[PDB]
């Protein structure tokens, strides 16, 4: 206990220093009975106790969606505190109702953020972090039993380092964004914890981004989160230091971002087919924002979309290989749509090669691309050749999975004559032919199903 | 008596009230105070008090360390 003193200097420091809510007057006002629910994260299990409070009438702070009360509530671990003595805590509350669950969910969220700044402080960082206990305070003599949420009241200047939507904070600190950027690292991309706001290192009020996106609240913008995190973050020593891989930012948005008093200590340790998954949809993530003006600074940049479409493709993002096939093969495509790529016989093989993985891969689209390839030549890369087996392998492979009975009539015109490698089978022809049939009745072309009846008895004449 | 300001010594520093002394709450805490410690001071405080290795100091190491003449 060579430190023993100095925890007896500051206790006699706090015995002497004032109230900084003083002026405020809070033990004035009319004491309410609550109940408190605490919740534990490693176990998941809640602690109800009865507690007193005294909360002012008016909210000192806010946001866009809470707002902050000023409140003295008595400790029930100590066994007789006075009001004089009391603890000085901030009251949050939606300013717009919601439902009850929303504050019992949003204590789970800041106490999972919790504990991801304890994994953050065991890989020995410069700056230690921690984000405040929140708990749920309920006000049952109150007009329709409120809910609010209660943590202790941190002195200093709030600041808010970064947002759950993008914003970065401009004397810049390095722990705030290595800290989230940790988080995307260590869960293996499946969460990022952002919106990184309080006084110094002591965070409140975070957000949690998840691959689901499912969990922690309507602040949880999923996959799309990541991307706007990942778009304006500057990797810094503390990222490197850990061991962070920078993401892939294109050309023009590397140099916007790098368009510091936190010093590494020598002692920071370092921090799957799943996380380049989901790698991959946060590059498509970044697509749709680039098309959609969300980055907007000029035009759109296509460039740099496109940039993030090949990468979303490359880490296989069924979406982006489907988009650069039809793209690279000067086809209509839904993503970045006003974007056209130059033809050119290179392409024209990556327009094919894409089309057939995404083929591979389930995209009914894709198979019948393929399919009219290997049959007609249209679309189809100059390094292969027409194969209509390979039509055929394409063509019910999509029947299976436009008219059915369109594709299904085309198969048995292949094989009543043969060609491209084809032999002919006219017993198969005229079975395909009534397929069709039936398909052409189901889909009330009845007079175009006699047609087909019509030609599956030819193909059976030979 | 002790007892209780033994209990109310560690609220001042156990800043979000969850039990657990963390360094980050310790570093607010002096810096709130005016106390004069590099942040290698405040890791060290903790690490003298962590009994279980967790890197935070709950309150029963708090006594033992103020209770350890
Ligand atoms: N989430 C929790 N679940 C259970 N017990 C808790 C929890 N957080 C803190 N405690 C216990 O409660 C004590 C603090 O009680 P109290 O002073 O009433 O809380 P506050 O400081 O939030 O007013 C802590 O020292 C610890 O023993
Ligand atoms: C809604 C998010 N939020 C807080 O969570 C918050 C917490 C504390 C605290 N625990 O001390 C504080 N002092 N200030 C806060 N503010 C600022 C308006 C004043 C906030 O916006
Ligand atoms: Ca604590
Ligand atoms: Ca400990
Ligand atoms: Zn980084």
């Amino acid at each position: 206990f060579h430190f023993k003193e100095a925890w007896k200097h500051a206790i006699q420091k706090a015995k002497h220093m004032p109230d900084p809510w003083a002026e405020f007057h809070l033990e004035d006002i009319a004491t309410e009975r609550a109940t408190r629910h605490r919740y534990n994260a490693v176990t998941g299990e809640w602690l109800d106790d009865e507690v007193l409070i005294k909360m002012a009438s008016q909210p000192f702070g806010r946001g866009a969606m809470r707002e902050c009360f000023r409140t003295k509530k008595l400790s029930n671990f100590l066994h007789a505190q006075q009001w004089k003595g009391a603890s000085n805590y901030v009251a949050k509350r939606y300013i717009e109702p919601v439902d009850r669950d929303v504050y019992f969910e949003d204590v789970r969220l800041q106490m999972e953020a919790k504990l991801w700044g304890e994994e953050y402080n065991r890989h020995k960082p410069p700056k230690q972090v921690d984000i405040m206990q929140m708990c749920i305070i309920e006000l049952k003599d109150r007009p329709g039993k409120p809910l609010f949420h209660l943590e202790h009241y941190i002195e200093g200047k709030y600041i808010k380092y970064n947002s759950n939507s993008g914003f970065v904070r401009d004397n810049i600190r390095l722990t705030p964004q290595a800290f989230s950027h940790f988080t995307f690292e260590r869960s293996g991309h499946q969460l990022i914890v952002v919106d990184i706001q309080g006084v110094g290192d002591l965070y409140t009020d975070p957000q949690i981004h998840t691959e689901t996106g499912t969990d922690f609240g309507d602040g949880n913008l999923g996959v799309r989160g990541m991307a706007l995190f990942f778009y304006s973050h500057a990797c810094n020593r503390i990222c490197e230091s850990m061991g962070l891989a920078p993401f892939d930012l294109s050309p023009r948005e590397r140099d916007a971002v790098n368009q510091a008093k936190t010093i590494l200590r020598g002692t920071e340790e370092k921090c799957k087919k799943i996380g380049k998954s989901i790698l991959g949809k946060v590059h498509l993530a970044m697509v749709r924002y680039h098309e959609g003006g969300r980055f907007c600074e000029e035009e759109w940049d296509q460039e740099s979309a496109v940039f993030h479409l090949e990468h979303a493709a490359n880490l296989g993002e069924l979406e982006a290989i489907v988009g650069l096939g039809l793209m690279y093969s000067q086809l209509p495509h839904h993503i970045l749509a006003d974007v056209s790529l130059k033809e050119t016989e290179e392409n024209k093989t990556k327009g094919f090669d894409y089309l057939l993985k995404a083929a591979e891969a389930g995209d009914r689209q894709s198979m019948i691309l393929v399919a009219r390839a290997f049959d007609s030549g249209q679309n189809l890369s100059p390094d292969r050749c027409q194969d209509w087996l390979e039509a055929l392998h394409w063509y019910n492979t999509a029947l299976e999975m436009e008219p059915r009975y369109m594709m299904l009539a085309r198969e048995a015109e292949m094989l009543f004559t043969g060609g491209y490698g084809l032999e002919k089978d006219p017993q198969r022809s005229g079975d395909l032919y009534t397929q069709a049939a039936e398909a052409a009745m189901e889909a009330m072309k009845g007079r175009l199903a006699n047609q087909y009846y019509q030609k599956a008895e030819e193909a059976w004449a030979q | 008596d002790s007892e209780e300001e033994i209990r109310e010594a560690f609220r001042v520093f156990d800043k979000d009230g969850n039990g657990y002394i963390s360094a980050a709450e310790l570093r607010h805490v002096m810096t709130n105070l005016g106390e004069k410690l590099t942040d290698e001071e405040v890791d060290e405080m903790i690490r003298e008090a962590d009994i279980d290795g967790d890197g935070q100091v709950n309150y029963e190491e708090f006594v033992q360390m103020m209770t350890a003449k």
